[PDB]
């Protein structure tokens, strides 16, 4: 798992303990925790393999962030906040919510001001409410002067260098995530390179490599939950998803100042530790490097995923209706390829 | 052809 | 089936009788037998539905053909002749025989002169041999002067008009087929429009429409038997091909002077009647009409087949190896689309 | 795209 709980500086005791981690049916090895100066870490990023960097100072300035400081300086723009009656926040692509009407979301998005979120947070706390929230907002110009000072204080010199070394595309956005303890963003993968910077609280991150596609069972590309796993990690349906019993993960727990590199196309499960208080994180999404001129065989796992994704995309276009993708695909393999 | 199949989107978990 | 056996002119009795037809597990309706002057026949071709035309005079000149006449005038070019130890002649695409080495053909092609074929035919006849032959050769310039007179005598005015009316492409070839009684060309489909002209002997033709794809189970596109059914019509494996129990066919028996229109992408099973003597046929293959500018939805069955075929073609190219088409496709649908 | 998917070969049962 995440190895023995790290000890805080100043003999402040274990940062967190096992009882704070949820229980799952699969085994996991620990993700490496190295210094950005360590050549081994530079080797893991270059080979698009996860690695937790402990000293980057990527978001040094934000480490002082907490609800009061942000409400005070985050500005007056709107902030997306998802609601849930469960600890699981499954993502829903609203634009895709037309292809599937027999579908109803378990997480509602709601725009609101920062002070409204903090207060909404506080009400629940006192009235003993089981309801949960998760703020997920892209950072944009409409933020306070102090926050703009912090942002500019991030270690751009180090990250822009990584950007350069890996050939990545432009930085597409910085997502700010503030969630309640126990909150869980279920397994899924993103089509961008991600430098996950922990600011406040502790988060358990379980990753699975691209070649684990067959064990994770993503929803159909045209479905609102495209890029997410259909497997309930709390109650896995082995009859529908047999290969989930063969899934092996990479795990770790990040805290204030840790930067987790989540390679593009790598599956991730993120959970804010139980009873650890709220959590704050800011991610850095970069477009992947362009496809090389000469294709090398055998193809990489992530490339096959890219292919399967396009097949489903073209088929949905060609048939004129995503609902026909399934029946055509089955007809194509039944008694022919299976 | 194959390069086109290879080409990828940039969809993230953000609405 | 093929309706009541037609009666020959001059009270020559039934042309053929039921006992000459093999037995199969599926039901069939009879293909329509109309006059080329009948508007209903023009309606069936326009809607790409089979129809047997009785008066076209398409190959009037060849009706006098028989082994002696051809050996005498067919010329001295080479003639492809397939050998078989069974009554079934499954087609094998030699260029594709590298992607599958765990494969060995049941029909051998052998080049030879026409007189060699006739004599090979005769030897078997006397020595009681169970071995079977099937001559299948494209007609080309290296043929006799008399045969060139016949060919030119075909009813080009009628067929070139059909070519025009349907928007078809150029005539790609004329296949000459001479086979022994009992010979069977198993179910498969061609990517061209076909006007099947019977010259000598009787042939039973069982067709299945394009939408029957799911019940016929064609081999993978990269396999040597691409475009053929994996179902043994004599011993159907219902465990591997369950939907074959739902197959319904269109049937008929053509004789000297009948022209069967086999629409492109329509499945066909051809069998020379048992104990009816050798059979002679000449087909007319035309490229289909180009794809219309505006695509109309819902898509036609044959169009979906075209799509499935391309998917398998691109996937085989993209993965660098046709052997990986299957595993990628299964991985794409297991627990996702099925 | 879809037109390309639509496009067909001209393979026949002839070597
Ligand atoms: O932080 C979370 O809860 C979820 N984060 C991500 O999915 C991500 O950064 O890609
Ligand atoms: O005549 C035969 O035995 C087989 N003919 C065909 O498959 C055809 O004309 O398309
Ligand atoms: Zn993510
Ligand atoms: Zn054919």
């Amino acid at each position: 798992g995440s190895g023995e709980p790290r000890e805080e500086a100043g003999a402040l005791g274990p940062a967190w303990d096992e009882s704070q981690l949820r229980s799952y049916s699969f085994p996991t090895r620990p993700i490496p925790r190295l210094s950005q100066s360590d050549p081994r870490a530079e080797e893991l990023i270059e080979n698009e393999e996860p690695v937790v960097l402990t000293d980057t100072n990527l978001v040094y300035p934000a480490l002082k962030w907490d609800l009061e400081y942000l409400q005070e300086n985050i500005g007056n723009g709107d902030f997306s906040v998802y609601s849930a009656s469960t600890h699981k926040f499954l993502y829903y692509d609203e634009k895709k919510m037309a292809n599937f009407q027999n579908f109803k979301p378990r997480s509602n998005r709601e725009e609101m001001k920062f002070h409204e979120f903090v207060e909404k947070l506080q009400d629940i706390q006192q009235r003993g409410g089981e309801e949960r929230l998760y703020l997920q907002q892209t950072l944009n110009d409409t933020v306070g002067r102090k926050i703009v000072m912090d942002f500019l204080g991030f270690n751009w010199n180090w990250i822009n260098k990584q950007q350069g070394k890996r050939g990545w595309g432009q930085l597409t956005s910085n997502l700010l995530l503030i969630g309640m303890e126990g909150n869980v963003t279920p397994a899924h993968y993103d089509e961008q390179q991600n430098f996950f910077a922990q600011i406040k609280g502790y988060k358990r991150c379980i990753l699975f490599p691209p070649d684990q596609f067959e064990c994770l069972y993503p929803y159909p590309v045209h479905h609102p939950c495209d890029r997410q796993s259909q497997v309930d990690f709390d109650n896995p349906d082995y009859e529908r998803f047999p290969n989930f019993q063969n899934v092996v993960g990479y795990e770790t727990v990040v805290g204030p100042g840790d930067v987790l590199y989540i390679p593009m196309y790598w599956w991730h499960h993120i959970e804010s530790l139980l009873n650890g208080g709220i959590t704050i994180t800011v991610n850095f999404w970069y477009k992947g490097a362009p496809t090389p001129k000469r294709i090398e065989y055998p193809l990489k796992a992530h490339q096959k995923v890219a292919i399967m994704r396009n097949i489903e995309k073209m088929l949905g276009e060609a048939l004129g209706n995503p609902q026909e993708v399934g029946p055509l695909l089955n007809t194509m393999i039944k008694g022919r390829y299976n | 052809v194959v390069k086109l199949l290879l080409e990828h989107g940039a969809d993230v978990s953000a609405q």
